[PDB]
């Protein structure tokens, strides 16, 4: 007794024949800012500090 | 009946009066009325209390109550679930909280279904009113009567109001009454007579409710077009009897292209659709008892299997018998007559012919042929994949002259098949090209000629009908001609069989192929007889099932082949030559959703269809042998009315959305001035290309007609009206060269647009004669609003939607999705996909559902989109924009209207702050600017940092001079405007408030909107800001301020205590934000004179205008010498006239019945009539 | 340093950002600049986006990415390639997704 | 003219465009067969060609 079945029945998994990448989904550069920061003289909305806020807190 | 109204006897209304108070202002001379001079103007005066500050009108705080996501608790409709943001959180407070606010407003106003019922009315009596009240009155009030400032003609007592109402109204300019009236729609019924008295609500909640009666009386329903409807869902040749077929009923007649465009919507979009059309009629197929499995097999067999030579033909036909199942029985026939929509090929058998067993795989498909028809030819490459496995295997040389001649051809050239000698595979993803199977078109071979007879072997029996049921009872088809495949006929001899026939020479005349096939072994040939003699009891068994499948199980057929969701004709009328025809949702703006294509097995296990069904269908089934049920139309006929209801609302979600933000007959023409004079009229006009482009070619199109024309190489100045003539629309389309001189005035001289690719400049395309026609006299941009047409059915929208979507920011696409979706929630109606197409192999994926402008236009095998061309697609299909297209879009103008009513542009922005001690009576005065003061205006890096001795102080300079200013004293004095109130920090910020105090400096802010409320004296300023907060707030946010009106606010005593520097005030609008008002400061002054300012009610919203000669409200009208301008289309609201009713109406009485008398013997129910 | 452009409180280096950054040739962007789309499906598949982010780094993935959708070969030919671990005749089946 | 590429000049860009590999593009994951049987090994022909 073999059932009727309308779809495709898969009794096999075939493994990624091959291995390269991997998914970092956030890359990162081989470069960066460092900054030094001079003690004297050093110590604005959602949307925009959302976006411009790494670069001014870097950047004061 | 149907249903589709909602009668609500006492109207609301759009727009109300939110009067405030004041409590300090009262007089000393009660007027006392009569009863009735009471009830008439009585509510009236209760509104209008003497010593009433400000008295002013906006949306309702009822109707788009906080149910459908209206919030108003400040002015205005804020919607918080709509253009939501994205990846992020809301804003507690959004101004884009506004332009999504005022969108769902306009949704609500379209979506409109109310009859004005007549209840709780009482005449009064003559002597019982005071001769003011009574002209006004019609003979009969509502009882219920509302406010309008105009009823109080005589009995506020306040001595301004009356000389101004009562000067409003005695001047003939508008007449104003109450109560019955005797109107042109005087008389019908319906049902229940329609009268037309005229109540005392907003004109466009009348304009409203009174497209709503029309709709219900205009449509015309006969008891007879619900019998029409059941033939169809009840089993042919039943006869339905009764009422008297054309008495009315009264619904809302099915619209039969409003269905239609929007069960082709939803075949694009939504997955499931499928699926539910699947799901009516697989039900009716188990209702209808027709098949049942049976626990018991008696197969193959023969009687004497399980021997043996016998084990292995027994194994073959084992492997293929799928158990009776029910209901994958009952999804076989139904597929049998339903839509396909992606389409779907066979779970493979992959067998490779070697033996005679094989002979097994190539007769169950000669038996899903001969059964299922429709269905055996959507996937018929597979087969013929697999078929010509077996021609070869087993029919080498056959099959090799075969496959030299072409496996595969496409059929045009105005007839005659052309074989492209190649064999290739189906596959499938070319079932929908123009490539047909090679093996399955008939046309004869030359050595070949055996494979072209079994090819032969599967072809459909039945004949093909035309639906004639359904397209007697206005059901929706796309076909333009509906057919369906039967396909088994049904009996006409005492003992004959067609069917059954057909089947033992299939089965006979075909097995020599079995004792004829060389095997090369010692039992193979055992097989060979094994299966010979299986094919022998094999078509014993067919005859059993052949007449319980000629008579009844097409009888099913027959019926459900014109039901009302199953809409496509699918026809395999002919296995050779049929494609399945294949609209697309092409749209201007670059958008396709195809309505029926390919693609991997979905999730509801609806796809790919198992072809090993036919066996279980052929041996463990019995059906009801010659007792017999028919079931009642009324179960499916309600079940797809439902189903075609559900959809509706789906596909107005995403609709509705779309259509606010595709234009909506917005061009945006500019008009340049060809010198001299100007205007900002003369001109010529030029669009865009692309403005053109969607607009103007689709709705030029389709009222069939030539290009217009293009402009040079040379003039015509003359083919200008040529072309004109000829085209109807007057836009000229451009191209190379210098327009012509004389000919440049004919097209300023006729209005005809001028479509351009694009404006670098204007003037570089037209050789100005003289006259700096260029950027000399600079162009002005308007909005065109497709009136050159003249049309009905095409142009819908006014420039209203355009106004629309200029107010709300860019969205992407899950931002279309995500207010769209929100939208579909809002209305009690789930939408779990839409849009997206969920599969079984690759997840769930999910396509934008922006389609713009989007038309149901036929796609050639290509993937090219083809024109209306006509005699190929159905009427239906020609044009709209998806709405009920009668009675939603109606309601939508009015909605369009009352969402451009600008006593509702209540969220305004820009605010100056310059710091005056000062003091007004009211609100919205803007102090002008000075005389001296210069504008700089606030750029950025004009507020830098020095040392003015001995600090370091933030510093200006001056832009006209170049002068410092290390401090806020003694500056320039400036009128300077901030924009991007954005970057400024402190320092600077509170730089620029010392500056507007100390030196007399008129800062301004421009980009916070907020929203204000003109609150009264008496008490205080509530909720109170300060400019620290007004320049360190944010972005996309609108805060709420509220000036005062201050004008009623009596004197300070004679003898006080004196006061010594009073204050003024930093903050004003900088526009008017009193644009709702209609009264202001109702006390009186002195005795006898208005007090200075006050505000009586705008003339025109106590004109009870007439009622049009076909339809709506208009004026008076005026001069007391003419007409009557429409209230809609017009600017100003006034309080106006619905057509009611007086019937509980859908209390009829009895509702219709149908004593329905069966078709009574099966075997005579003439399927037959083409 | 472009994001740092009118939201600074130094007055030189906001001039030399917004008039550096103003010109022909240099222009900044952040935000997704490609989409592409499968052609069966109607579904986007690769979004260019332009980060802040050096050179290197974007030079290597945009490498790696190329890679991938530059060698068009999907996981049907992985299919191949277990048709020669299998016997002789052994029919796979499966979904087509390109 | 044309842009100048980033690699061939000696100094350092830190904006520029990433191609990125959406939800809907998946890789290394395992695919789904259905491995008909070859039924009778007898019948299996291994020769030519």
């Amino acid at each position: 007794t073999k059932v009727i079945f309308n779809g495709l029945d898969v009794n096999t998994e075939v493994q990624p024949l091959s291995d390269d990448f991997k998914q970092i989904s956030d890359p990162k550069g081989y470069l960066t800012y460092s900054v030094k920061y001079e003690d004297q003289f050093t110590k604005a909305s959602e949307a925009d500090d959302r976006i411009v806020g790494p670069t001014v807190n870097l950047f004061k | 009946l149907s249903d589709d109204f909602k009668q609500i006897s006492d109207p609301k209304g759009y727009l109300t009066y939110s009067v405030k108070y004041e409590d300090q202002f009262t007089k000393k001379d009660k007027l006392r009325a009569s009863e009735a001079d009471d009830r008439i103007v009585g509510p009236t005066v209760n509104l209008f209390k003497y010593g009433a500050a400000v008295v002013n009108i906006d949306l309702n705080r009822d109707f788009f109550d906080t149910a459908t996501g209206i919030d108003l608790t400040k002015g205005i409709p804020l919607v918080q679930d709509l253009l939501v943001p994205i990846g992020v959180t809301a804003g507690a407070e959004q101004s884009a909280e506004y332009v999504s606010g005022l969108l769902m407003v306009l949704f609500k106003v379209m979506t409109d279904n109310r009859l004005v019922i007549v209840g709780e009315t009482t005449t009064p009596m003559s002597n019982t009113l005071s001769t003011v009240v009574n002209n006004v009155l019609r003979t009969t009030y509502h009882n219920n009567v509302g406010v309008n400032p105009a009823l109080l003609r005589d009995f506020t007592q306040v001595n301004w109001l009356n000389r101004d109402i009562t000067n409003m109204l005695q001047q003939a300019g508008t007449k104003y009454g109450l109560g019955l009236t005797e109107t042109r729609l005087d008389y019908v019924r319906l049902v229940k007579t329609i009268v037309g008295h005229a109540l005392n609500i907003d004109h466009f909640a009348a304009s409203v409710l009174n497209i709503n009666l029309r709709a219900l009386m205009e449509a015309n329903v006969t008891a007879d077009d619900r019998i029409k409807a059941l033939q169809a869902h009840s089993m042919i040749s039943t006869q339905f009897h009764g009422p008297n077929q054309g008495a009315l009923r009264p619904e809302l007649a099915f619209d039969h292209d409003h269905i239609i465009r929007c069960l082709m919507l939803a075949a694009a979009n939504y997955p499931r659709l499928e699926g539910i059309i699947v799901q009516i009629n697989t039900g009716y197929v188990a209702s209808a008892n027709v098949i049942r499995p049976v626990s018991e097999k008696r197969y193959f067999p023969e009687n004497l299997e399980q021997n043996q030579s016998a084990a292995r033909l027994v194994s073959a036909v084992k492997a293929r018998a799928s158990e009776a199942d029910i209901s994958s029985i009952h999804l076989a026939i139904a597929r049998e007559v339903s839509p396909m929509f992606n389409v779907h090929e066979l779970k493979k058998i992959a067998e490779s012919f070697e033996d005679p067993s094989s002979i097994v795989v190539v007769l169950e498909f000669i038996l899903f042929a001969l059964f299922f028809p429709t269905e055996f030819n959507r996937i018929k490459g597979d087969i013929q994949n697999v078929l010509l496995l077996f021609f070869s295997r087993w029919y080498p040389v056959e099959y090799g002259i075969f496959i030299q001649r072409g496996a595969t051809y496409t059929i045009n050239a105005a007839g005659e098949f052309e074989f492209s000698g190649r064999n290739e595979k189906w596959d499938q993803s070319l079932y929908l090209s123009e490539h047909f199977p090679a093996l399955f078109s008939d046309v004869p071979l030359a050595g070949a000629n055996t494979i072209i007879a079994i090819m032969r072997l599967f072809t459909p029996q039945g004949f093909l009908r035309t639906d004639d049921l359904a397209i007697a009872a206005n059901f929706p088809r796309a076909s333009r001609n509906p057919q369906t495949y039967i396909p088994y006929t049904n009996q006409r001899g005492t003992v004959t069989n067609e069917f059954a026939s057909r089947f033992r020479t299939i089965v006979a005349t075909l097995a020599n192929v079995v004792n004829e096939r060389a095997v090369q072994d010692d039992m193979q040939k055992a097989t060979r007889s094994c299966t010979k003699q299986w094919l022998r009891h094999l078509e014993t068994q067919f005859d059993n099932i052949a007449v319980a499948h000629t008579d009844h199980l097409s009888v099913v057929y027959a019926t459900m082949s014109n039901f009302m969701l199953n809409f496509t004709n699918n026809f395999s009328g002919n296995h050779a030559t049929f494609k399945p025809d294949q609209y697309v949702i092409t749209s201007p703006e670059g958008s396709y959703k195809p309505i029926i294509e390919r693609q991997g097995e979905t999730v509801d296990g609806l796809t790919i269809i198992d072809t090993s069904i036919v066996w279980p269908i052929l041996c463990q089934c019995t059906y009801p042998l010659v007792e017999i049920v028919y079931p009642d139309p009324s179960t499916t006929l309600s079940q797809s009315l439902s189903v075609a209801q559900v959809l509706s609302k789906l596909t107005l979600p995403d609709a509705f959305i779309n259509m606010i933000l595709s234009g909506g007959d917005s061009v945006v023409m500019r008009t340049y001035q060809t010198e001299a004079d100007d205007d900002l009229d003369e001109g010529i006009r030029m669009t865009t290309y692309d403005q053109y482009l969607s607009h103007i070619r689709e709705r030029l199109h389709i009222t069939n007609v030539p290009d217009p024309i293009y402009i040079t190489g040379a003039s015509t100045p003359d083919q200008i009206a040529a072309s004109v003539q000829a085209t109807h629309v007057a836009v000229v389309l451009y191209q190379s060269g210098v327009i012509n001189g004389s000919a440049s005035t004919y097209l300023r001289e006729n209005e005809v647009l001028v479509v351009m690719p694009d404006y670098y400049d204007v003037v570089s395309r037209f050789a100005n004669a003289n006259l700096q026609m260029n950027n000399n006299r600079y162009h002005e941009s308007v909005l065109e609003i497709a009136d050159i047409f003249d049309q009905a059915d095409f142009i819908q929208t006014s420039d209203a939607v355009r106004q629309l979507r200029a107010l709300m920011p860019t969205l992407s696409t899950s931002q279309i999705r995500h207010a769209i979706e929100r939208i579909a929630q809002i209305t009690d109606v789930d939408s779990t996909d839409y849009g997206k197409l969920t599969l079984r192999f690759l997840g769930t994926l999910t396509r934008s559902l922006k389609m713009q402008n989007a038309q149901i236009r036929r796609i050639r095998p290509d993937g090219t989109v083809l024109r209306y061309d006509d005699q190929i697609d159905i009427e239906a299909f020609r044009w709209s924009r998806y709405f009920l297209d009668e009675l939603r879009l109606r309601r939508l103008s009015v909605g369009l209207r009352l969402i451009t009513n600008p006593r509702i542009a209540r969220r305004f922005d820009g605010v100056r702050i310059m710091y005056l001690t000062d003091d007004d009576p009211d609100p919205d005065f803007v102090p002008d600017v000075p005389e001296g003061y210069v504008a700089v205006q606030y750029a950025h890096r004009l507020f830098s940092s020095s040392l003015a001795n001995k600090r370091n102080r933030v510093t200006y300079t001056h832009p006209p001079t170049g002068m410092a200013y290390p401090s806020p004293t003694g500056r320039p004095h400036v009128h300077m405007t901030i924009n991007e109130r954005a970057g400024m920090s402190k320092l600077v910020a509170d730089n620029i408030i010392a500056s507007v105090i100390k030196s007399n400096w008129v800062v301004d802010i421009h980009d916070i909107e907020y929203t204000a409320e003109v609150m009264t004296p008496s008490e205080g300023y509530t909720q109170h800001v300060d400019a620290e907060s007004i320049m360190t707030a944010p972005k996309g946010k609108l805060f709420h301020l509220q000036f005062m009106d201050g004008l009623l606010r009596p004197e300070p005593s004679a003898f006080d205590p004196p006061a010594s520097g009073e204050d003024m005030r930093l903050i004003y609008p900088l526009q008017p934000i009193s644009v709702a008002r209609s009264m202001r400061a109702i006390v009186n002054h002195n005795e006898v004179d208005r007090p200075r300012g006050a505000v009586a009610p705008s003339s025109y919203e106590m004109d009870t205008g007439t009622l049009s000669r076909n339809g709506d409200l208009l004026y008076s009208p005026v001069a007391n010498g003419q007409v009557g301008i429409p209230k809609l289309e017009v600017d100003h609201i006034s309080f106006s006239n619905v057509v009611s009713m007086m019937t509980a109406n859908i209390r009829t009485g009895d509702d219709m019945a149908v004593e329905r008398v069966n078709p009574d013997d099966v075997r005579a129910i003439n399927i037959r009539n083409a």
